[PDB]
């Protein structure tokens, strides 16, 4: 629940957008009007917020911030 | 697979990490990359890794399988040779030919990208 | 390759015109490419919109003769695949194989077409 | 074979006060020359931002970039009937050559394919 | 007419470069007028409203001229 | 040299740069930032400045600031 709070902020922050339009169904690319350098800095923010590293293979296995809360967690 | 790509890259963008920059290098660029970037002045560096991703993102593109568990960054080079022609050299591809042009202008890094049959 | 195209188009002049002229997208785009065009947001709009202008203006001149009376912008059409990358299927074409790849900037989309053998 | 890419901006071609003249007899041929004298001032900076950037581009293409092993001289543009642009470039034939030119309020952008 | 004169030279004032007295019949749109593609086109869009018509991409091709706009509307 | 006085005068005009930074080891295009239509330009404020002609070749090769400095002499 709680890493949902701060994954929100990244992409508010990020990708600027409305804000209560971060659902965990919402795709990064498609909903939420992100080009591939917004996700990779998107990826980076994550790094460094939860101190993981996301290879090229998994940030391409996380489409929606769903996908990312998931990864997140486990 | 065989295709062509094409991708215009704003240099602001990259310029804006500040702090942010040293890390997307090491995500971007290979060993050699990396080295060379160091070497430069910092608006530079931005040319250089703006040029860098266009290169790699047109090149994923014509990939036809964009970054991923296909191809990451770090499986693309580009390198110069003597007279200065970028060509691209990747641990992925097999069998084809690789043509890649870059250009910049002082707000834009493009690059495009053809993936031929040999 | 039989002929290539590039073009490149300014995303507000797309912006002002389509909000200008409210019949604008109808004469670029087929009904198929309209219906997706209709489905997005106000901004998303825009960039579908000069995209695929941009990849019509590159085509028709891949193809030789730009726009018009050999060629229409209703004749074009742009279809996304499996994975969602653009890929050309034009009316007026039978034995060559057709290539295009789309980029998109803040303020410019661009395309290119590759018209080839097989 | 190879392929060029370039994209010129066109204030600072245009942007070439009295020194915009000298600049045309360095990158046109003549039969280009005669072309570009014959126009309007906006017509002249962007048949002169195309022709750079189309030269650019051939001049990457054939992978030596312009100097001792080619010159802009060495390279000229022409349209047929259709608007549609090629290259003529006698410097070593045994390759076909495509090109395809745009313009943009801001910009010139060039693109040459050169194949075996 | 004579006024459809007077309204496509209206039409094309206000949209190209032109002044208005460059509209002379013999005037190409993108040779003389500073013309480019995506300015015929609303060009094209002016006259379809401006004398209810329907004027296809082959048609647009036809009218190179002020003169041949002006035939075409008739 | 008042040669490089009036080379720098040129730099500091077609590119922009300040000053100091106009050194004699100076690279056009990796200390100056200057692309090919730069070059191209600076290339001719010389021809025009100290009278003289530059091929595209001769271009290729000065490199750095001190290179056209011996190249005008
Ligand atoms: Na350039």
């Amino acid at each position: 629940a709680d890493t949902l709070e701060r994954v929100t902020k990244i992409i508010v922050d990020r990708l600027g957008v409305d804000e209560a339009d971060v659902k965990l169904e919402a795709s990064f690319k498609e909903d939420l009007g992100a080009d591939x350098l917004d996700v990779v800095e998107l990826v980076m923010e994550l790094e460094d917020e939860f101190d993981m590293e996301i290879s090229d293979e998994d940030a391409e296995k996380i489409a929606t911030v769903g996908d990312a809360v998931n990864y997140i967690q486990n | 697979a065989y295709g062509i790509g094409l991708d215009i890259t704003e240099l602001k963008r990259i310029a804006s990490m500040a702090g942010r920059q040293k890390r997307f290098a090491e995500r971007i660029l290979t060993r050699s990359e990396l080295d060379q970037y160091y070497e430069l002045s910092e608006a530079r560096k931005n040319e250089f890794l703006a040029g860098r991703f266009a290169a790699k993102e047109a090149f994923s593109k014509a990939f036809g399988t964009g970054i991923g568990r296909q191809l990451s960054f770090q499986d693309i080079e580009i390198r110069k040779d003597q007279n200065g022609k970028p060509y691209i050299i990747c641990t992925k591809l097999s069998q084809a030919a690789v043509h890649v042009s870059i250009t910049h202008t002082k707000e834009y890094a493009a690059a495009q990208v053809v993936i031929e049959r040999l």
